[PDB]
């Protein structure tokens, strides 16, 4: 009962949940991180348990809840300032979510990419089950990750996706992502029509994108 | 052993404490010095004090040889040890070499001791300019300036202190051949500088000068008022 | 010869304007009406007729439908909420859920659905107005300026080649360097050439005094957005709304932190704002949070430097073109003179050696008069100079 992903904030989180998404025929419901943020005191309370009044109504249903750590900040004793509406609606989430009258008819799936910030009542063992962590890609995930995206360009079968995923370390697939695009356009700035390696190899240049500063004066 | 680093470069190729340094230069008490052809002579402007006490401790020219004259300005106290160690090689040039030094060779010295004073660890570079005067053997009379940075630079006049742009300018704006044809002249020219750039000219003035094979001679009160008193003669009837 | 005789009566012609124009009515200087000669088609039939048959139509907000029947549930401002019913005259079609809608006030029934709430201090930061900036003022970044444009206005004017080709144009694109670099400018080149919603945003407007109270700025600034068929949206200083997450104890800065976590999940993460084009500025990119430095947000990175000596000879072909000069001068022996020094600084010594000029009694200025431009801005001026502790952006 309730999964928690973590990591890297490139290494796909929304993508997982749009791909559950596409496959179960249950209701699904998305939210925001801060979208449990009200002005007035309370109002996000009331909407907490209208979100599960209408997710405990639709029996087949899951809850999603993107960037927790808008809203589970850990609690803090303090004189003289601090808020606490977001710890109202923290708590209800609690609650809320497990405790009191619980049930097995909502399935949760939270997302952030960063831990320490969360209070440790919300990582209980009961609340938030499964806490599983999104490592970066090792080397043969590189070179899948722009296979994916090199899939709807024309493309010469100049490629070394084993050589462009070995000569890039430290990527992510929004950036395995933007080596692909840029050696879309690249292409485009030369007029071709087909993509070539080099084109690949420019690509990687404007994704690292370094500060040029008159380096030849080496080796 | 305080072994730290302090003059770094700035992100633009700048040194911040030697520039910091020439500001303190900057607000130092206003020397000017020129030179003669057989006679040179400079003096400091601004005695500054509260004209009922002791001054003899407070004199900014020293001798470092029989025919070497320094004066300087910025902060007083790192300009003595300077001093001393300046006395010290001049002395062991003669240990040495057996002529007395020439200021070349000396201001080389001193701006070389500068220079590695600012390359070296923990220290805050000097914060002092001098003006180093000396008629060397065979009676070629000369005259060098010392940058913070220890840039050794020949100059015929030059004026270092707080306001010394526009007394330069008064220099350089009046500065002839024939200007130093009388040395009781070149004096009136001098007094003619700093009296415009130091304001009221009064008992503020400390002028010493050397005629290339003497010591040193600090006139007393006496022709500082006669000088200026001929100064404004000549300016009385000019007008 | 006719000194007084051009006079009085130029002066009785001149009073006998108002002497007539009293009996025109122009005059009852108003408090917020209008001219007497203007609605006068509004006298006896609009006065009978826009007031004696047309009601009030008090505006509403819907809650929502029911299966099989009409039946809708209504709210209002303050008041009670009813069962209430469609007009003849509309269709049950758009009268979708979460709507306003104008209600007679006896029967209760709707009669048109209204555009949503806007908040109009989102509406302030409309550009509706564009400044005059052109390309040829952002000279000595050439390459800055082509990759950027490519990425702004290309799949807007030419959505084929990208199209034909089978790639999607990336999305965001920042800017920053040292300040007083061209950025700002830069971005006011780009409000000058296009043509879709310029909605500019400065990152210090969004800072409320309740808590969540910008988020809803972000939410209503991306909805009408979404409204428009291509927009682009500025960004300037952004380092204010947010740098990174750090908190500890005391939970400080917390506020402009959900702000910035709103614009993530408004930029990403289930379904992306489809034709909205962002543009960031800022002065120093270290501080910022390296989820919104992630692609996909912020895609280009394009640096501004410091000119590297043909860029310096642009600008001053820029800034000196239009002012009275010795012919016979060279740029080239300035820009070896400023070797570290910004278009700002450039316009001030071309500003300021006109100034030169105005001092004694010329009208063209002189080599010389550069001169003394140069040793004031670059070497009087030299103790603040802005620039170094922001080279390395700290
Ligand atoms: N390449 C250039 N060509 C002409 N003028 C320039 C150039 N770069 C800067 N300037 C001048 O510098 C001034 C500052 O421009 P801008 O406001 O874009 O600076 P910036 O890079 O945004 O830094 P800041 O954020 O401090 O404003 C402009 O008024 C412009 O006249
Ligand atoms: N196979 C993959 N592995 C990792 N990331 C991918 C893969 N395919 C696509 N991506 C990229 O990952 C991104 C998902 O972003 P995500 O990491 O969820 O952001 P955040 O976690 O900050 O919300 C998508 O924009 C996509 O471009
Ligand atoms: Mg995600
Ligand atoms: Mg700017």
């Amino acid at each position: 009962k309730g999964v928690l992903m973590y990591g890297p904030p490139g290494t796909g989180k929304t993508l997982l949940a749009r791909a559950c998404a596409a496959q179960t025929k249950a209701t699904f419901l998305k939210l925001a991180g801060p979208q449990l943020v009200q002005m007035f005191i309370g109002d996000g309370a009331k909407l907490v348990r209208d979100a599960f009044a209408l997710a405990k109504e639709k029996a087949p249903s899951i809850i999603f809840i993107d960037e927790l750590d808008a809203i589970g900040t850990k609690r803090f004793d303090s004189e003289k300032a601090g808020d606490r509406e977001v710890q109202r609606t923290m708590l209800e989430l609690l609650n809320q979510l497990d405790g009191f009258q619980p049930n097995t008819q909502v399935k949760v799936i939270a997302a952030t990419n960063r831990v320490d910030i969360l209070d440790p009542a919300l990582l209980r063992s009961g609340r938030l089950d499964r806490k599983i962590e999104f490592p970066m890609p090792n080397e043969e995930a590189r070179a899948r990750i722009m296979q994916i995206h090199s899939r709807k360009m024309n493309v010469s079968p100049d490629v070394n996706y084993e050589e462009l995923a070995r000569c890039t370390d430290d990527f992510n697939g929004a950036q395995c992502k933007a080596v692909c695009v840029e050696a879309g356009m690249i292409a485009l700035r030369r007029g071709a029509t087909e993509l070539t390696h080099e084109d690949y190899m420019e690509g990687i240049l404007e994704v690292q994108a370094k500060k040029k500063a008159n380096l030849q004066y080496y080796a | 052993s305080y072994d730290r680093a302090i003059t770094v470069f700035s992100p633009d190729g700048h040194l911040f404490q030697v520039e910091y340094a020439q500001e303190a230069v900057k607000k130092g008490s206003t020397a000017v010095g020129v030179r003669g052809r057989d006679i040179v002579v400079l003096g400091v402007e601004k005695k500054s004090v509260a004209k009922l006490q002791d001054e003899r401790t407070v004199r900014k020219i020293c001798a470092l040889d029989d025919n070497v004259c320094m004066a300087f300005a910025g902060l007083t106290a790192d300009a003595r040890i300077v001093i001393n160690r300046a006395r010290v090689e001049c002395q062991s040039h003669r240990l040495t070499v057996e002529d007395p030094v020439t200021v070349e060779y000396i201001t080389r010295y001193i701006a070389s001791l500068k220079q590695r004073y600012t390359q070296s660890n923990g220290r805050r570079p000097f914060g002092i300019s001098a003006l180093i005067v000396g008629f060397d053997f065979d009676g070629t009379p000369r005259l060098y300036q010392t940058d913070p940075s220890g840039t050794y630079h020949a100059w015929k006049a030059n004026a270092i202190g707080r306001g010394a742009k526009s007394v330069r300018e008064f220099l350089e704006k009046n500065y002839t051949d024939e200007a130093i044809e009388t040395d009781d002249l070149t004096i009136k020219l001098v007094i003619k500088a700093l009296l415009e750039v130091v304001q009221s000219g009064g008992k503020n003035i400390e002028l010493a000068v050397m005629r290339r094979d003497q010591s040193l001679k600090i006139l007393n009160p006496e022709e500082i008022e006669k000088y200026v008193a001929e100064i404004e003669k000549e300016k009385e009837e000019n007008e | 010869t006719y000194s007084r005789q051009i006079k009085q009566v130029e002066d009785d012609i001149q009073q006998l304007l108002k002497k007539i124009n009293e009996l025109t009515g122009i005059k009852e200087s108003d408090t917020g009406l209008a001219p007497p000669a203007l609605w006068d088609l509004a006298a006896d039939k609009q006065t009978l007729q826009s007031e004696q048959p047309l009601q009030v139509a008090r505006c509403t907000k819907i809650i929502n439908a029911d299966s099989e029947d009409p039946k809708y549930i209504i709210n209002v401002k303050q008041f009670a909420k009813f069962v209430v019913d469609l007009s003849d005259q509309v269709a049950p079609t758009d009268i979708e859920e979460g709507m306003r809608v104008g209600v007679d006030r006896n029967k209760y029934q709707i009669h048109i659905p209204l555009p949503p709430k806007i908040d109009p201090t989102v509406t302030m930061m409309q550009v509706e107005e564009k400044p005059d900036v052109t390309y040829s003022d952002v000279g000595g970044c050439k390459e800055q300026i082509e990759k950027l444009r490519e990425v702004v206005e290309t799949p807007l004017l030419h959505p084929e080649r990208f199209v034909n080709l089978g790639i999607e144009p990336p999305k965001g694109v920042l800017l920053f360097g040292p300040p007083g670099t061209g950025k700002t400018l830069c971005a006011r080149a780009v409000a000058n050439r296009t043509d879709a919603c310029f909605i500019r945003v400065i990152g210090s407007e969004l800072v409320q005094k309740y808590v969540g109270e910008g988020a809803r700025m972000v939410r209503e600034l991306f909805e009408m957005a979404r409204t428009k068929k291509a927009c682009l949206i500025f960004f300037d200083e952004i380092d204010a709304i947010g740098g990174a997450r750090f908190d500890d104890g005391a939970g400080g800065d917390n506020e402009v932190q959900r702000t910035m976590l709103e614009l993530i999940n408004q930029l990403d993460g289930f379904d992306p704002r489809g034709n909205i084009k962002v543009l960031m500025a800022t002065n120093r990119p270290d501080t910022l949070d390296p989820a919104l430095m992630r692609p996909g947000r912020l895609d280009r990175k394009i640096e501004f430097s410091l000119p590297d000596l043909e860029g310096r000879t642009h600008i001053f072909k820029i800034h000196a073109r239009s002012m009275s000069v010795e012919r016979d001068i060279r740029f080239e022996l300035l820009a070896r003179l400023c070797p570290n020094s910004t278009g700002a600084e450039i316009r001030s010594v071309c500003t300021e050696a006109g100034m030169f000029a105005i001092r004694a009694r010329r009208k063209i200025a002189t080599e010389k008069d550069f001169l003394e431009a140069v040793n004031k801005v670059i070497k009087s001026y030299a103790k603040f100079s802005a620039t170094p502790r922001y080279m390395t952006y700290n």
